[PDB]
RNA sequence: AUUAGGGUUCGAUUCCGGAGAGGGAGCCUGAGAAAUAGCUACCACUUCUACGGAGGGCAGCAGGCGCGCAAAUUGCCCAAUGUCAAAACAAAACGAUGAGGCAGCGAAAAGAAAUAGAGUUGUUUGUCAUUUCAAUGGGGGAUAUUUAAACCCAUCCAAUAUCGAGUAACAAUUGGAGGACAAGUCUGGUGCCAGCACCCGCGGUAAUUCCAGCUCCAAAAGCGUAUAUUAA
């Protein structure tokens, strides 16, 4: 995903942008899905950076992923 | 409730209820083949429509398609054994040219009438429904029984019928019983 | 033409199998009765099958499920031949044994049993089952 | 003005239906119609056929 | 003219959703105002009590009196007018009679020259009105 | 379901997943319950009482009563299919089971199929009046067969020995005949009345449309109508 917000402490919001195919009209439409991700202090990502996230156990009421690498 | 026995329909009514040409053609067929109603003609129409739809779908596919090969072989075989198609023609496009009379010829009533076990097509239906015709030593009572080419030869009078190896029917049985009562 | 002839019954067995677990031989019995008025009695079929298979006693053969073919002339059913009448009585179901004449007496009505049990469900010892 | 209901039905003189022999019922009726329309009447094509033609009147 | 983009599916979905409401049949089917205003409440038939018998003048160019009954439905207590569908059949209907009324055949629309009648009597006193007309049944009591 | 295709509509309902046991809540036991043919309490309703007390929970099965346009037996059985169990079967010695199966009711729906067939004679055919001749069901039975037992079906009406159509009275219906839409300038009634007519229209006296008779048409053991929904 891409980093969307870095205003929490040790937590970032990432955006997954994709296109959804509507069958009837044979055309796509752009959609997104925000995700709360825990960012370890080993990384310093900025808004707009591209990150890889791996699923882990629930760390909070919304966090289920951990940042593994910043691209 | 919790019954999984399947059942479907076999006939469909025409889109336009009153067409002079369609009614005249259906009356032609009914009179020619001795049919109780138009529902038999509509059943034959539905079978023809299903066969032609399958043939069209297969002909759309390329020749080397395994599905086309297998299903075309199956439909060729079915047409040839049931006598709808002549054995000389073996292409998948000859199923599309099938007509209602082609199947109506194969009915047991028409087959009996043509073979001569009955003097008329209305006599043949009565003969079949009265347990007098046996196909390959098995009594057949259903006029719409579609006869295979291999089973055509074995059609004859039933061994249990009075017109065969069976005992005399009611007219003779009742007359004999009345004679015994008198004597 | 019809030629009068004495009714003849021909027995034939198919899908024969012998299992030593139940001490019996199972097979499908098909009977041909060309000129026969009605349906072949199971007792007569049993006697003919016993004679055909040379079993010492005709009551150690158990036949059931006879269906008459449409148009007549044939019926088909299932049959078992037990090693002995003791094996037949031990392993045969109660309704088949009742058909053969060895069955147990019919139990009382299940409705009455249910009412008796439900009445006993409110009682302590020696007051129930009196 | 509901007092005139049923006027014509009550004023119609009752005529009983004539008793006719029973017609064929099954495929025999189809046979009758086929022989009557396509076998017995062999009228040439191009001439209108009248399934119910009536004696002249008025 | 319309949109022809490869990724314009959202625009086309919104356009169709907006424009489907202009279809009178679609809007009537998907809105509860018609069902609320329908005396039958979406039912094919409805049972009522014959309040009174009236005669409705046919609209021009026709000229006749049509035999109708003002009835009150037993499930909504709503007053409706129902046409009696044959001749002399109004004599089969008395006041405070237990009647079954169906639609007229145009799905809530007035039928024929009768001005504002969209219902017709099919049964009276648990006996078919047409059966009574054809004399195949007799009205109880 | 319907649809050339694309679609449109439906899914309380057999299998799967969820939820609930009048309503809320709380709980105990237990591997597992926030269980309800467990418990506790409130709130609705209720039942008994000897007035002190004591009860209830069919959205299990059958069956009531309401409510509606609208939906079956207080049946039989565990024979099968499964479940639980301390349990093969059998032997003084047959575990429960409205789960489930079986029948009753049941023109929701689906399949097959009757209501006659061959002739004679008169009146190219055909028709009609005769005159035959067999055949076969519906049905009635059974040595029986089926079935847990019944019941259907199938089988048969001698194997020595088994009943039965002629108005084959064992008698088809429901809608129609102005157009759309198959089929009457027919004959009586009626006269802008009664009515009919989805729509267009018909009825104001020589009605192709109403109320009837006769005739014809369409589908047919079915055929109308209403309201949805798909196609159009
Ligand atoms: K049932
Ligand atoms: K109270
Ligand atoms: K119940
Ligand atoms: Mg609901
Ligand atoms: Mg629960
Ligand atoms: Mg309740
Ligand atoms: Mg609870
Ligand atoms: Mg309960
Ligand atoms: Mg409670
Ligand atoms: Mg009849
Ligand atoms: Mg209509
Ligand atoms: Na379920």
């Amino acid at each position: 995903g891409v980093v969307h917000s870095t205003k929490m402490h040790r937590t970032i919001i990432i955006r997954r942008n994709y296109l959804h195919f509507i069958k009837k009209y044979q055309r796509y439409q752009k959609r997104h899905k925000s995700l709360a991700v825990h960012c370890s202090p080993a990384f310093d990502p900025k808004q707009g950076d591209e990150v890889v996230i791996g699923q882990c156990r629930p760390l909070s009421k919304t966090i289920r992923y951990n940042v593994l690498e910043v691209v | 409730m919790r019954n999984y026995n399947n059942f479907n329909r076999v006939w469909k009514a025409p889109r336009r209820p009153f067409e002079k040409e369609r009614l005249d053609r259906e009356m032609k067929l009914c009179g020619q083949y001795g049919l109780r109603c138009k529902r038999e003609i509509w059943r034959v129409n539905m079978t023809l429509s299903k066969m032609r739809r399958t043939a069209r779908l297969l002909l759309t596919l390329p020749e080397n398609h395994p599905r086309r090969l297998l299903e075309g072989s199956a439909i060729m075989r079915r047409c040839h054994e049931y006598g709808f198609l002549d054995e000389e023609k073996d292409k998948l496009d000859y199923v599309l040219s099938l007509t209602v009379p082609d199947i109506l010829e194969r009915r047991l009533q028409t087959i009996v009438f043509k073979a001569g076990l009955a003097k008329s097509v209305h006599h043949a239906r009565v003969l079949i429904q009265q347990r007098h015709i046996a196909v390959a030593k098995q009594i057949v009572t259903i006029p719409s029984f579609i006869v295979r080419v291999s089973s055509e030869r074995h059609i004859a009078f039933a061994d249990a019928s009075p017109f065969g190896n069976g005992r005399t029917g009611r007219v003779k049985r009742v007359r004999a019983k009345a004679a015994k009562r008198h004597a | 033409v019809f030629q009068k002839k004495k009714a003849e019954v021909c027995i034939r067995t198919s899908q024969f199998k012998v299992n030593k677990l139940l001490n019996r031989k199972q097979f499908i019995v098909e009977v041909n009765h060309p000129h026969w008025c009605g349906t072949v009695p199971t007792q007569l079929i049993r006697k003919k099958l016993a004679t055909l298979y040379k079993v010492p006693d005709a009551s150690q053969v158990s036949l059931f499920g006879f269906k008459t073919k449409f148009g007549g002339g044939k019926t088909t059913g299932f049959g078992l031949i037990y090693d002995d009448l003791a094996s037949l009585k031990r392993f045969e179901p109660n309704y088949r044994k009742t058909r053969m004449g060895f069955g147990k007496a019919r139990l009382p009505a299940r409705k009455s049993v249910k009412e008796r049990r439900n009445r006993n469900k409110k009682l302590r010892g020696k007051a129930k089952g009196k | 003005s509901l007092a005139r209901a049923g006027k014509v039905k009550n004023q119609t003189p009752k005529v009983a239906k004539q008793e006719k022999p029973k017609q064929p019922r099954g495929r025999a009726l189809k046979r009758l119609k086929y022989t009557r329309r396509f076998l017995s009447k062999t009228v040439k094509p191009g001439e209108k056929v009248h399934m119910n033609k009536q004696p002249p009147g008025k | 003219t319309k949109t022809n983009g490869q990724n314009a599916a959202r625009k086309l979905v919104r356009l169709r959703c907006r424009n489907r409401w202009a279809d009178k049949g679609w809007k009537r089917a998907h809105t509860f105002s018609a069902r609320k205003a329908n005396p039958f409440g979406g039912s094919s038939h409805a049972k009522g009590i014959v309040l009174e018998k009236i005669g409705v003048g046919a609209k021009q160019p026709n000229s006749a009196i049509r035999k109708c009954v003002r009835v009150q439905l037993i499930k909504n207590d709503k007053k409706i007018i129902a046409f009696v569908p044959n001749d002399g059949c109004l004599h089969f209907i008395e006041e405070n009679d237990e009647v079954l009324v169906s639609g007229f055949g145009r799905s809530g629309h007035a039928v024929g020259d009768i001005p504002g009648v969209r219902f017709k009597i099919v049964k009276v006193s648990n006996v078919g009105l047409y059966a009574l007309y054809r004399q195949k049944k007799e009205k109880p009591r």
